[PDB]
């Protein structure tokens, strides 16, 4: 790979880096309660075409949504709230609607999958799993609560199962980022059920006691299982194999990598889901990859 | 006149609003007709740009002069313009 | 600290603390390629297996060439019972579906048709035609994910092209609805769909600024937008501002 | 810069259209248009050409002149291309950024009222010849010519 440097000029740290959806687009959201926009031209150089002020305390993470509903971008901050942004066309940003729900600081959201409509998804330093629900795409200034979740845990990080097939029912998965000395399972996995119509605890990764930085759904792709990426003091690979209520899945860990020699604090797939990205404490970005014999291997080492 | 008219169209006859008097240079022939109308028509808007910076003048000569009272003429011819009206 | 994530061309963004903004550049050149210079209908199916294994063989992907020679061979032909190879085919479907490589599949369950789908189940088909177009509009190529819809043999994801495309056009002399298939207004018994530019009817394609309401040829608006940016009716809207 | 008596009467109103007409004769197409915008600058009572608009389907009302993509009356989705799925819109209100670029103008075949965006289909048609929308056999580009 080869490396190019951005002139971020972000007043602090850079907490979280997302594209959109058709790679052309970045969003970058830092400590200083600023989220930057970036563009590219035919150049090839990231033009920083919007910056404003956000929220209150430091903002965790930035995540695009669909290009089918526009150009939207929610963002988690330390001020308990997680607003959703909106472009409207020179490239003015606008803040749709402020969700306020958590008492407490929203550590991670992530919009839901396209095939669900535009859902999203917010995790609270309290154990709390908030999903919101817009009914009316062409209004994103009226969100309802559909769910919560106790997740009995200080949540750090989730990740929605990005499988479109009907085979699958609705699943997102929660880690945390805890470090009680007991030792309980860090990463709680929910399965939506249509009978029910709300979210139950499917399956419980208890192999997972590390603190979680950061948990990533393989993109499905044409799969018939499912496959977890988790980042912790090592990588760890989970497949979830569902059998023929929530369903059971024959969970089998096929990656343990502790390369890093650290904490590991991000895990990120490619499109295809063959590539899996970790960055620790390093300052390295690890690139994984899967033979045919299913043996994840390093495909490269990348420094900053 | 079809034949004219295509050869004016082609080359932008009538459509120069800058100083409407070369519009008979674009009409490609010598026809006093056309500039004559055309270097009256750039003469009247010449007066309303004037007008505006410091309407009855595209109503013609006749109109203008129908409100034109008061002048004496002249029985000797002097040999030697402000004095009219 | 520490932020990362992939984009869809391969470059991986990685902001780390001390923060310092890289994009590691590189990927799915290939995939673009191989969905841009297929054909799946239109032809018959011995020339579709023979023009997509040129086109594998071209790109380099030899095992997906000899994959597309062996269905010609097994599909276009004392002899093997008729249905040996449906499972063999079944298996190489799932094969290049559960590494990713959702496109063959897709591509080879388009050009087979009947063949192979009443074999594959209605749910994994859907989620590998899904996959496929959404792989297909994240690099932008949506003249082949509405082709991949068009051929789908899937009744649900050929439905998915119909939903809210069809555009309710009114006299503007009128105020009052055109009929569906027509080309002069049913009340003013006006050619309201005559080109701004030509001055003709407009029978098929027809484009509408939302501004002034005027339009006309596609063709004609291009051209007269590219030498100008008045409207062509003449109503002093900059349509395509600069 | 004719009074309005002048040019709404019938004699010059029917030498323009004349002309207009022989202009159209000769495929002056162009070349009408510029006249139609002189006119229009110089003549307000020339009412430009009235041609269809898009209406939307629940609301009834006309859609041209805050998402985008929403209908201006009932706020109702706009129609979606056939090609980018994504809904249809325009924003309303030089060497400046092009507010409203043809390539996301409003198109539709006039037959089969399937549409999507300017450049979409321009592209599609371009590379095949069939209308989008699935179960529709329609040849949009070969009706015009
Ligand atoms: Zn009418
Ligand atoms: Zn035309
Ligand atoms: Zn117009
Ligand atoms: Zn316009
Ligand atoms: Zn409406
Ligand atoms: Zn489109
Ligand atoms: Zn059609
Ligand atoms: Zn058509």
């Amino acid at each position: 790979f080869v490396a190019r440097s951005i002139a971020a000029d972000h007043k602090d740290l850079i907490h979280d880096v997302s594209f959109d959806f058709h790679g052309r687009r970045m969003a970058t959201c830092s400590s200083d309660q600023s989220v930057k926009v970036w563009d590219k031209s035919e150049s090839g150089d990231w033009h920083c075409t919007a910056s404003w002020k956000t929220h209150s305390g430091s903002v965790w993470r930035v995540t695009w949504a669909h290009p089918e509903f526009g150009q939207v971008l929610a963002s988690c901050s330390f001020d308990r709230t997680a607003a959703v942004w909106e472009e409207i066309v020179q490239s003015h940003w606008v803040k749709r609607t402020t969700l306020v729900d958590s008492r407490t600081s929203v550590t991670d959201v992530k919009f839901a999958p396209k095939h669900m409509g535009l859902m999203l998804a917010t995790c609270s330093a309290d154990g709390i799993v908030r999903i919101y629900e817009a009914p009316d795409v062409m209004n994103l200034s009226q969100w309802s609560l559909q769910h919560e979740i106790s997740c009995k845990l200080s949540c750090s990080c989730i990740s929605w199962n990005p499988s479109s097939s009907r085979a699958h029912s609705p699943m997102i998965a929660v880690g945390s980022d805890d470090s009680s000395p007991n030792a309980m399972a860090k990463v709680q996995i929910f399965e939506y059920n249509e009978n029910t119509r709300k979210y139950a605890k499917a399956e419980t990764l208890m192999t997972v006691t590390d603190p979680v930085h950061d948990i990533a759904f393989a993109p499905n792709l044409g799969r018939s299982f499912h496959i977890l990426a988790i980042a912790t003091k090592d990588v760890r690979i989970f497949t979830l194999k569902p059998v023929r209520g929530p369903t059971k899945f024959e969970i089998h860990i096929v990656a343990q990598f502790d390369n890093h020699n650290s904490q590991v604090w991000r895990v990120s797939w490619n499109i295809t889901g063959t590539v899996l990205a970790s960055s620790g404490d390093d300052g390295c970005v690890r690139l994984w990859k899967a033979n045919y014999m299913d043996n994840w291997k390093c495909t490269g080492i990348l420094k900053g | 006149i079809a034949t004219k008219m295509r050869l004016r169209a082609l080359s932008r006859y009538g459509l120069d609003t800058e100083q409407v008097w070369r519009n008979h240079i674009l009409a490609g022939n010598e026809d006093p007709q056309l500039k004559s109308l055309w270097y009256t028509l750039h003469f009247m808007k010449q007066y309303t740009e004037d007008m505006d910076q410091k309407s009855l003048v595209y109503a013609g000569i006749k109109s203008i002069v129908k409100s034109s009272l008061g002048m004496v003429e002249s029985s000797r011819h002097n040999w030697s313009i402000q004095n009219l009206n | 600290p520490e932020g990362l994530c992939y984009g869809l061309f391969g470059d991986l963004a990685f902001a780390a603390k001390e923060s310092a903004l890289s994009v590691f550049e590189t990927g799915m050149r290939w995939f673009v390629d191989t969905a841009e210079r297929y054909a799946l209908a239109g032809r018959p199916l011995a020339e579709l297996c023979d023009h997509n294994a040129k086109v594998a063989r071209e790109l380099g992907r030899n095992q997906v060439a000899q994959t597309w020679t062996m269905l010609r061979i097994i599909y276009c032909s004392s002899r093997l019972p008729p249905d040996f190879f449906g499972v063999l085919v079944r298996d190489m479907l799932h094969f290049y579906a559960e590494q990713g490589d959702v496109q063959m599949a897709v591509s080879v369950l388009i050009v087979l048709g009947e063949r192979v789908r009443k074999d594959i189940d209605e749910q994994t088909q859907e989620h590998w035609y899904t996959s496929y177009i959404d792989l297909l509009q994240r690099f932008r190529l949506w003249n082949v994910s509405n082709e991949v819809v068009k051929l789908s043999t899937s009744r649900a994801v050929s439905c998915l092209n119909q939903a809210s495309t069809t555009l309710h056009v009114n006299c503007s002399h009128c105020k009052r609805p055109m009929s569906s298939r027509g080309w002069v207004c049913d009340r003013c018994h006006r050619c309201a769909s005559m080109c701004a530019v030509c001055h003709h009817v407009v029978k098929g394609l027809f484009v509408w600024c939302q501004g002034c309401s005027h339009g006309g040829h596609l063709q004609h608006i291009m051209k007269w937008l590219e030498g100008s940016s008045h409207c062509p009716a003449g109503c002093g809207h900059l349509c395509e501002y600069s | 810069g004719s009074p309005l008596d002048v040019l709404k009467d019938e004699r010059v109103q029917y030498w323009i259209e004349n002309y207009r007409n022989l202009l159209d004769a000769w495929r002056f197409w162009h070349k009408r248009a510029e006249f139609d915008i002189h006119r229009s600058k110089l003549d307000p009572s020339s009412k430009p050409l009235a041609q269809v608009f898009v209406s939307c389907n629940f609301c009834g009302k006309s859609i041209s002149y805050s998402k985008v993509t929403s209908c201006p009356g009932c706020r109702k989705p706009l129609p979606r291309c056939a090609l980018c799925l994504i809904n249809m819109g325009t924003p309303v209100s030089s060497k400046d950024k092009k507010l409203a670029q043809f390539n996301n103008w409003f198109t539709w075949c006039h037959n089969c009222r399937h549409g999507g965006h300017a450049g979409h289909m321009l592209s599609w048609f371009r590379d095949h010849a069939e209308c989008p929308v699935s179960a529709c056999t329609c040849k949009c580009m070969q009706l015009d010519t």
